[PDB]
Formats: C-alpha cells, structure tokens, sequence
RNA sequence: UUAAUUGCGAUAACGAACGAGACCUUAACCUACUAAAUAGUGGUGCUAGCAUUUGCUGGUUAUCCACUUCUUAGAGGGACUAUCGGUUUCAAGCCGAUGGAAGUUUGAGGCAAUAACAGGUCUGUGAUGCCCUUAGACGUUCUGGGCCGCACGCGCGCUACACUGACGGAGCCAGCGAGUCUAACCUUGGCCGAGAGGUCUUGGUAAUCUUGUGAAACUCCGUCGUGCUGGGGAUAGAGCAUUGUAAUUAUUGCUCUUCAACGAGGAAUUCCUAGUAAGCGCAAGUCAUCAGCUUGCGUUGAUUACGUCCCUGCCCUUUGUACACAC
C-alpha cells in the first residue's frame, strides 16, 4: 500500500503550487525545503510529503 | 469476651484486602498497591498507569 | 529506605486517594484537579479550582482542617504539609469541574436535555473546538436509553485523545 | 562531604531539563565532576483482565509504568551543597541525595 | 574383549525366589524382573556383590548366585548401610524389614487389612475400590470398573 | 612455548589425566562412592560403578580453574539438569551437593584449591602447576 | 562407501527421478467431488520428491533397530537406481496411475 | 600505540567481539583456539571466512574474538561474522582498499549474511494464544 | 474395564544374546565379502543382538581386519580393507 | 489500485466531521555527537601457572590514564518503494536488480466512528429504583466440614505410545521480571547427608547482590536394543523435614518401589507466512504451601503458500420479497 493520504494530496499540490521554484528534483534537497517551509509535527508525515513532492517533480520534468 | 476473633488471619486472603473496595479476591498484590483489579482498571487513567501496547 | 518502586506506587496511590477524597467532598467547592510538589522536608499540593472563595472557609480553617488531616496522619509537624489554592481562567476547560457542576443541577432537579445544553454552550463560549456530552441511564422511562449532544469535532482515537482531550 | 544526588522520577523531560540545568550550574561553578550516570529504563508490567466478572473472551491488557534513574556524585562544600538544595529546585521529579 | 565358554553346567531354566525367572539378560536387570526389586536396587546389590555389570545373569558361577541372594536376603550381613531397605519401620515390630515376590504382597495384604479392620479412612477407600491419593475422581479415572 | 589447558581437546585430555590420577592413586578416597546417582533429579545411577569418582574431581578442577570462584551451589546447578517429574513437565534440578562438597574438601586436602575471599574457591599455585604439568605429560606421552 | 559414484550425484538423480512428474486435484463440480488430472511444475516436484523421500525414511526408520542415517541412506540408493519397492518411487508410481487413471 | 581494530558480529541473541591487530596469527575465541568448540560442523561454519580468505597473508595477525549471549548456533554466527569484519576493518586501515573491496565482494558472493545482520528479530507474543501469531484453540461444545 | 485391543503376538525371532564359538566362528566366517559394516546390518545378517554385534566389532577392530573411518555415537560406518 | 468513501477520477453536487489513515511504545542501522571504579578495551609493580624463550587467564578499589567497539538516555539522522526496467484513459498503482536495515505501511500493539445485543456483571464497593431480615434476621464472628465429592458425557491441557532413542559422564548460552522498616523476601557461606533437611552476619532498596540465572532440549564418548521392555510414568505401601499451633480425602520435596492404559487414534475439527508453526525452557500473577494454567521473554528452528470464492464468514452494488422482535 505505497498509496498516499489525502492531507498528503493536498500538502503537495498546494505547496508546489507556490513553491515550485525553491525545490527541485533532488530527494534529499526537497526534504531539506519541505521540512523548513512546513511546519509539520511528524517526521514521518514530513517524509511522506517529500516523497510526492519528488515524484511531482519527476511528473513535471517531463511533460 | 476475648474469644471474638480467635481464629487467625496472618495469611491468605482473610489479610489481603483492597484498598479501595475492601475486596478480598482478585486482590492483587504486586508492587504492595493492594487494590482489586477492576480498580485499578478504573484509576489508572487517573494515577498515571498509562496503556501503550 | 524502602524500594523506590513501591515508593512511587504509594505515591499514586496518595495521588488516588486524595483525589477521590477531593473529588467527594470538595467537588461542590467547584474542585478541578491537584499537583504535588515534592520538597525536602515539605510537601506542597497546588489547586486550581472554581470556587476558591468558597472552599478557602472564613479564615483558612477549612484548609487547616484539609491539611491537618494529613498532617497527623502521617506525623507530620505543621506546616510541613501544605495545599495551595488558586483560580484558572476558563473555566470551561476543566471537564471534571463541569461533571460535578451538572451532576449537581441533577439533584437539583433541571431537565436534562435543557442542563446538558447549557453546559455544552458553557463550553463553547469557553473555546473548546469540540464538546460532547452523553447522558445515560432513565429517561422518564423504564428502559435505559443512552443519549448524546456534541458540537464541533472530536477526535476519538489516538495520542492526540491521549493527551489534547479532557473526559 | 562525598555526596551522591539521585533523580527517580517518571516525568521524562522534567528530568531532561532538570539534569541538564543542573550540569550547567555545576560546570559554570566549576565543580569536577563526571557525567549524569543513566540507568536502563525500568519497565514495570501488570496485566489484567478487561471484564470485571468471568464473562467474554479471553481478552488482556498490560498496564506498564515507566522509570528513569540518574545520578551524579558530588565532592562540594556544605554551604554550596545547601545552596544547590534550596535553590535550582524543580518540581516533578524526586530528586535525593545521601553520602556515600 | 574378555571370553568366557559356557559348559553344560547352565539350565535352560532357572527356579529362584518361588518363581521363574528368565536368564540370559543382564544380571541387574535378571534382578529388577523379580517383584519387589528394581533398577537402583539390583545395580546397587550387584555392586556390592561386586560382579562385571556387562556380564549376564547366565554366565555367573554358584558362589555368584549364593552371594546374590545372600546380600538379597540380609544386607546386614555385607554392611550395608542399613536404610536401602523397602519396609522400614511396620506395625508389626516397628523396625526395618526387607521384601521379596511373596513378601510384598503379604505385607501389602496385611497393612491394609489392618487398615479395613480399624476402619480408617485410607483402608475404607481401599474397601470400596477408589483413590486413596485424594485424586480428583470426577472425570478421570473411569476404567477400572 | 606455554600449552594452558584451554587449548587441548577436553574429552581425550580429560580421560588422559583421570588415568593417570587413577594410576597416582593417592587421593585418599572416602568409600561412599557407587551408592549416590550424583544428583536427585537423576533416576538411575552412573554406569562406570569402580570409578567416576576420578572423573567429577578432574572436572569440577577444570571448572573451577577456568573459572574464578565458583561454590557448591554453582556446580550443582552446572552439573544438574531437568527431571522427568512424571506427567509433569521438567524443571532443572540441582546435582549431588553432598559429593560436590566432599571433592571440594578432597581437593582442598590435595592442595589444588584453596578457600576464597567473597566465598568460594580459588587454584592454588601447585595446582595450577601440577594440573597443567600432568597436562604436558599427557601431550607427550599420548602418541 | 558403497556405490562409490558421486554422492550428490546419486541423491540428485533420486530426486529427479521421484519426482511426481503428474498427480490430481479435487474438483467440486456439483453432485459429486470428482479429482482431474494436472502437470505439475518442477519446484513442486523435487518438494514432493524430497518430501517421500522423507516420509518413507521416517516410516522405515520408526520401531525398529535399524537407525535413520543409513535407513535415508538405503531409501536413497533405491530412489536412485528404481526396484519397484522403496516407498518414495512406489508412491510416485500409485500417484501416476491414480492420475493416468483419473484421467 | 598498537595498531588494533574492534569490530563485531551479531545474531538474534549472541554478540561477539572481536580484536584484530598485528601479532602471531592465531585465532582465538573465549580465549580457546577456534577449532575446540566441538560441535565438528559449526566448526567449519566458523572455518568458513578463513578457509575462504586463506591463512597465509595474516602471517603475524592475530585475532580475539569474545563471545556472549545467545545459544551455540547464534554464537557460532556472530563470531564468523565477527572474525570477517575485523578482518576487513583491518584490510581497510591498514592494507590497499584495493583489497578490501574485492575482499568484501568475495564476502558477499559467498553470503550476504556474512556482513549484513539478518533481520529476523524476535516476534512478541499476543495475549490469547501460546504463540505470536498461534492462538489457544477454538471449542464449540 | 474392557481390553480394547487386538494385541496379536509377535515373530518372537532368535536374536542371539550370550555368544558361544559356534556363533563367535559362525560370524567371523560370514562377515567377509560384505562391502558395508554396520550394527543394523550385522543385526539383520546374523540375528544377532545389539550387545554381541558392538562386542564383536570392537573385538574384530581390536585385531585389526578392517580400518574404520568414523567412530561417532549412536552412527557407526564401517567399510572393508580389501 | 490499495488493507481501507485509501486515492485517481467521473459527476446535482459543493463544502465539512468521525472512523481509517495519521498518532504513540517495542524490535531492527550508526564503529558518528554528549555520558559509564555499579564492566571492559588497551600499558605497569603484586602477579601464579603453562613455565625458563619473545604468548593466554583472572583478582590486587583513592593503585597511575583515553574511550564505550560489548549494560545505556537524548534535537538524534534514516526506507519516503531510493535509483532503474516492464503493464495501466500509461494518472493513481502493481511485478522485478542492489550497496542501504528491513522495499508485504520495516514489523508487533494501544487507542479505535455511528447505532445495537435485552450478551456478562447487583458475588467490586456506605450506589441505587422495586420486593427480603429487623430481632430464635440473610447483620459481624467461633469449631468442624463442603466447593477435591463419582456410575457417566464433554473443553484449552502436561507426559506419552521409543532408537532423531531411554539412561550415564564430561563442554557452554541470554532475555522479559521480582525481591526485607517498624516487617523479615530473594537467599551469596563454612558445615553435618542418598536426597529433601538443619546455623550469624557478611549482599541488596536494588547496571552494584540474589543472577555469567553455568535453564532445557543441545555437542563427545558410554549401557540396552525391539521384549509393552532399561519405553510410558501411575496405581498401591515404607520412610526422611522447612508450610501452616492445625495434611487428613497422599498439600508438598527426595529414596526405594509399582511396571498399570498407551504400539501415532474413527467420524470430526484449532494455529500458521516469518526467526514465525512447533519443540524446549525461564521470570512474574495469584505465593503461608502447592502450576501440568495464564501474562511475557529467550534457545533450537522447517518444507510448505503469493491463489481462490468451492465450504464457512465480511463489505458494496443490483435485484426479488406476502419479512420488519426482521429466514
């Protein structure tokens, strides 16, 4: 089960949608962004959203 | 008269008593906390014991 | 001297009894919770409660009664027991305080679809993000029904019950 | 006089914050000493049954308490040893101290 | 790797203790196969007979046999400690007595008799056939009718 | 080169040197061998009836000269096991403390131990020397 | 030490050669519970192999003097070479008829 | 100082520590030589990293290897992948990294559990069954 | 109360016990030829007991006929030295 | 597609809540950051032994040092399917190669929505509505018993029905857990003994002591060898003493004995996808005494499975209904 919340849904698409310059592609990077421009009360939640928000990115690199 | 309680009660459950409900069984006495089980089930939330796992 | 385990067993069990002892009689005092402060050679006992004027007693005896008690029960010389008494501000969020308050207007004598209303609006005017209140038992009926009101969200599992929540 | 300060408290960041504040005070007072000697965590577990009567299925619950224990040896003066007690004292924790 | 020959002087039966006992296994255990005696006692009297254990009771010499039975029927005579005895202590003299294939049943016979005829409690249940133990006789122990 | 006894093959080597302690004979032996079962949780007793007493000894003086204190309470529990408590599982069950405690006292009287502080006992000097010189001698007269 | 040929060799030929190479499986249908015939594939058929195997030295093994090593030993040389009466080879030969048949 | 090296080897229960450094190149366990164990097959499970490395490059490398907890196979494990760490922690502070990391190859392709620990870790045991996922039983009547 | 069992009797076989020349000669002249030596089979060829058949290996080894390879508990494996 | 009204998405729905998920404890990586005379790693005098020749074991506690690689607490960091190859309006996802710790949420649990059962519970209580005793009471107690009674049927269970053995002697292992202040627990010691038994403090308010819990199966060499027999331990008797002022309808622990059904069991049914089924045990609970029980932990440790709706169950949709305390 490698599916995703909902909050994580829309922690992503609204996130990206104003940050999209900041982060990148690169996994560790993108944690390192997320985790300082959120304020999230779990490590792991905080995981989880960088995780989709590399393969958002990965999405976009293409098409 | 002096005969009133002749018979001993220095062991088993006729000393064990509960602290709270007077129970004699289901006493336990682990820890020396002598309250009855379902008393402790009901403090607990209160006294600190905490469920985890 | 003795083992810290059961020391520290005899300390919540303390802990019990005051609190049921409190909860008991002092509840009509408008009583909501106590923290020990542990001290070499003194014991101190914090209050928050409602009716702080009202349970102090004309002069402090009903809290030289209260601390008298333990103090002989235990040898202690006076003074080296001590509760303190203070009031917090909203009062709403004491659940224990709005249990005695309604269990009162029970025995009273208020209807308790309209108590149990006043009590959840209390609350809300307070701030609580949710509140619920469930009454169970006879209903005017010989059969026991079991009835709730509530209002905003309440979580019902988790640490977030754990810890954020008051019952 | 060769004392030991002992904490056996449950309150898990009282005792952080308590041990913490107390090696900064000995440190800025420069007493020698070595570190906070930290025990295993003791794990007390009482299980019981759910159902006050014999009724239901055979189902259990564990309760379990925890326990912290410190402790750091003190070679410090009397008025400095009462000063450490009467002052940077921190409820919550049950802190003691015996000699030897 | 020792080889002894077996002559003539071996009976294809054996007649000890008023009762049949077969050879041609180990002593000790040719000892255990009588009533009354088992493994401890036989390997404790063929060690103070003073016999090869791997020998079996076949191969074994009259002065052998003499000496198995002499130390069977009165350890008191090869200085034994005196308390490996079976029956200490009876009614009947209230010393240490010792037991056989015969002699277990008669005493056996005689103590509860003694027991049925001061109507006790343990020889009343021997009486009517149940635990004597204070066994649980609700659900177990329902084939012996 | 200095061969310590923790680096021969227990079996063989324990046997050599029982042999030639039995062949020594000089111990002084007490008599009231071949009548214990060397614990109670045994049921029946040792095969070797003319000997074994030799072998405890040897053992429990490699035991006790590997380790460093050990009592009679630590080699009944050591030599013990379970018994078959009938329809009842098994449970461990201490050995023989009365014989443990007399080759104690045996091998006190031939010097190879001495009482301990903290309770116990530790390997004399001539022991250690004679344990492992008669170790030697079994490396080299094995062949 | 006897049949000084491989003996990896010898106990993988058994294996292959043991092997249930066709069985049957229950089928419901309706009415009757009836059985069909299947192929099997090999993971399941060295498992099947070595679990006859096995099971005849378990059962030629049990009370009796002769001991499991050389018992396994014997079944093996058996399952090698094929003499109609070692229990994992007359097994795999019931399965075959019971599943040709079955057929 | 001496140039030594501190590694270990780990099992459900067992821990072995094991010293590596410049000495007579003998291996040595509880202070026992490695080949009196005596089990006469866990001793060439324990041979195993040796006979694969071969003995005559240590030449004047010595190892000690203590041993704790856990029953004679978890053991028997933990000082096998103990003697193989120290030996590569050894290959790589004080010999070409050159053959460390074939060395290590060589450790993987003969098992990967040589270096990695395996993680079967104990299961707790639920109430209501003797075991962690076997229940009592279940009675009708 | 009741047996319940069928408890037919055994084959009752000869499995010789003592040992005499007869059976000592017997078996030293049959134990050649045999390419594998064991107690099971010695049992099963010469219906002959556990005891005799451990004896009369150890006796044989003791003179020196056949060179074993392996002398472990409770699995002993023989071959001839031929 | 997932374990999931988990989501993608379509769309008279939009916007919300609970449950789920998130959440917290336990186990698994760091040779890295702060800390361990309640222990060692590495060096010397006391060192003794193997021994004489260049190595191993330990004790010597105001006897001199760096650290935790082995007993540990923490912003701790980290598996988010990370990288890549295949299928999918190629969206959410699923199957494969791996350093990395696991790539079935990395596992195992706690809490767990709305409604209900007339399911258990007045035997947990100075809690109660309604009936009972109010004085030869059902109110508190004393001496005996009883719940252990046995023709019989059932329900988790322990030992089994022998050679992978039974028994005998030698080599070693950790963990959950408890332990005495106005009372006496766990017991470390010398001793008298086949064993069980019998003494004063040294040890302990407990990483120091009990407890390297030296536990069990387990490894080497030994006896018996297929006889219900050295297997199986129970039904009888004889003894030795800590428990209880009191064992007796054996309380219990040892020695002798007894040698009984049992030769893997019909129909019929319980647990199971990893350190897990199972086999061995250990600590605690009720303990004055008594585990074959339970709550957890540890040792040895397998082939089996990666599918199904066929039997038994769950949810959703559609559908029929003369049901609606509801087949």
């Amino acid at each position: 089960g490698r599916v995703r919340t909902k909050t994580v849904k829309r922690a992503s698409k609204a996130l990206i949608e104003r940050y999209y310059p900041k982060l990148t592609l690169d996994f560790q990077t993108n944690k390192r962004l997320c985790d300082e421009i959120a304020t999230i009360q779990s490590k792991r939640l905080r995981n989880k959203i960088a995780g989709y928000t590399t393969h958002l990115m990965k999405r976009i690199q293409k098409g | 008269e002096n005969v009133w309680f002749s018979h001993p009660r220095r062991y088993g459950k006729g000393s064990r008593q509960c602290r709270v409900c007077s129970s004699h069984t289901g006493l336990i006495r682990k820890y020396g906390l002598n309250i009855c089980r379902q008393c402790f089930r009901e403090k607990a939330n209160d006294i600190g014991f905490n469920k985890f796992r | 001297l003795i083992s810290k385990k059961r020391k520290l067993v005899a300390d919540g069990v303390f802990y019990a009894e005051l609190n049921e002892f409190f909860t008991r009689e002092l509840a009509e005092e408008g009583y909501s919770g106590v923290e020990v402060r542990v001290t070499p050679t003194k014991t101190e006992v914090i209050i928050r409660a409602t009716r702080t004027q009202d349970v102090l007693g004309e002069n402090g005896r009903r809290i030289n009664e209260l601390t008298l008690l333990v103090q002989k029960r235990f040898k202690y010389a006076p003074g080296t027991i001590v509760l303190y008494a203070e009031r917090v501000q909203d009062r709403g969020l004491s659940a224990v305080a709005q249990a005695e308050s309604m269990k009162f207007k029970l025995l009273n004598g208020l209807a308790i679809r309209r108590a149990a209303y006043g009590v959840v609006r209390y609350v809300m005017e307070s701030g609580a993000k949710g509140c619920e209140v469930v009454v169970s038992g006879k209903l005017r009926a010989a059969r026991a029904k079991a009835m709730k009101f509530a209002d905003g969200f309440l979580i019902h599992s988790g640490q977030p019950v754990n810890d954020f929540i008051d019952t | 006089i060769k004392i030991r300060i002992t904490l056996t408290s449950t309150k898990v960041k009282q005792l952080e914050n308590v041990s913490s504040n107390i090696v900064k005070n000995a440190e800025q007072h420069n007493l020698v000493k070595k570190g906070p000697v930290r025990l295993p965590t003791k794990v007390l577990k009482i299980s019981t049954r759910k159902t006050p009567n014999g009724e239901g299925s055979k189902t259990w619950e564990t309760y379990e308490m925890r326990i912290h224990k410190r402790y750091i040896d003190l070679e410090a003066p009397v008025q400095i040893v009462k000063r450490i007690t009467q002052i940077t004292i921190e409820p919550g924790v049950d802190v003691e101290v015996v000699v030897a | 790797s020792l080889v002894v020959q077996e002559q003539g002087s071996f009976q294809h039966i054996l007649r000890l203790l008023n009762t049949n006992v077969d050879g041609n296994i180990k002593i000790v255990y040719a000892l255990t196969t009588i009533k009354g005696v088992g493994r401890r006692y036989s390997n404790l009297v063929c060690k103070k007979a003073d016999v090869d254990l791997h020998k079996r009771a076949g191969e074994l010499t009259q002065e052998e046999l003499e000496r198995i039975v002499q130390i069977m029927q009165n350890p008191t005579h090869y200085k034994i400690p005196a308390w490996f005895l079976n029956r200490q202590n009876d009614i009947t003299d209230g010393k240490d007595y010792h037991t056989l294939a015969n002699n277990v049943e008669s005493k056996l016979r005689d103590d509860l008799e003694r027991l049925k005829k001061i109507r006790a409690h343990r020889g009343i249940r021997h009486f009517w056939g149940l635990r004597v133990r204070g066994q649980h006789t609700k659900t177990t122990g329902r084939r012996r009718a | 080169p200095g061969v310590s006894v923790r680096d021969v093959a227990a079996q063989d080597f324990i046997n050599a040197y029982a042999s030639f302690l039995q062949r020594q004979g000089k111990l002084e032996v007490p008599g009231y061998v071949d009548i214990v079962k060397t614990s109670s949780g045994n049921e029946m007793p040792p095969q070797d009836a003319e000997g074994w007493f030799y072998k405890r000894a040897a053992s429990v003086a490699r035991h006790i000269y590997m380790r460093k204190q050990v009592g009679v309470g630590k080699l009944n529990k050591l030599y013990g096991g379970a018994k078959s408590r009938g329809v009842r599982p098994y449970k461990h069950i201490d050995a023989s403390g009365s014989i443990n405690r007399k080759v104690l006292q045996a091998l006190e009287k031939i010097g190879i131990v001495e009482i301990s502080p903290k309770g116990g006992r530790r390997i004399s000097e001539n022991g250690q020397r004679d344990l492992d010189r008669i170790a030697a001698q079994t490396l080299e007269e094995d062949e | 030490v006897l049949t000084d040929q491989n003996p990896i060799q010898v106990v993988v030929d058994a294996i292959t050669n043991t092997g249930p190479r066709e069985d049957t499986t229950r089928v419901g249908g309706g009415g009757a519970a009836r059985r069909q015939a299947v192929d099997v594939s090999p993971l399941r058929r060295v498992n099947q192999a070595i679990a006859l195997l096995t099971i005849g030295a378990r059962e030629a093994a049990f009370r009796n003097i002769k001991t499991i090593a050389e018992t396994l030993a014997e079944e093996l040389i058996n399952a090698a070479k094929g003499s109609s009466t070692s229990y994992a080879i007359k097994k795999k030969d019931e399965l075959e008829r019971v599943a040709k048949s079955n057929r | 100082a001496v140039p030594s090296v501190q590694t270990f080897g780990k099992k459900k229960s067992a821990t072995a520590v094991a010293h590596v450094k410049a000495g007579k190149g003998l291996i040595k366990v509880n202070g026992s030589p490695i080949t009196l164990v005596e089990p006469e097959i866990l001793r060439f499970k324990v041979y195993e990293p040796l006979l694969l490395v071969g003995l005559d490059k240590f030449s004047n490398i010595d190892i000690r290897v203590r041993v704790t907890g856990g029953g004679h196979v978890s053991q028997v494990y933990a000082i096998r992948q103990a003697i193989a760490k120290g030996l590569v922690a050894y290959h790589q502070k004080y010999v070409d990294e050159q053959s460390k990391n074939e060395l290590k190859k060589a450790f993987t392709s003969y098992d990967r559990t040589l270096l990695i620990a395996d993680s079967r870790r104990p299961e707790p045991k639920k109430f209501g069954g003797k075991g962690a996922r076997s229940r009592f039983q279940k009675s009708y009547r | 109360k009741k047996k319940w069992s069928k408890k037919s009797m055994k084959d009752r076989a000869q499995h010789a016990v003592i040992l005499d020349q007869e059976k000592y000669d017997r078996i030293l002249k049959e134990v050649p030829t045999y390419r594998y030596v064991s107690v099971s089979v010695l049992v099963d060829r010469l219906k002959i007991g556990g005891s005799l058949a451990r004896i009369a290996l150890r006796h044989l080894e003791k003179e020196g006929i056949i060179k074993p390879i392996s002398k472990h508990s409770k699995q002993a494996i023989y071959t001839r030295a031929t």
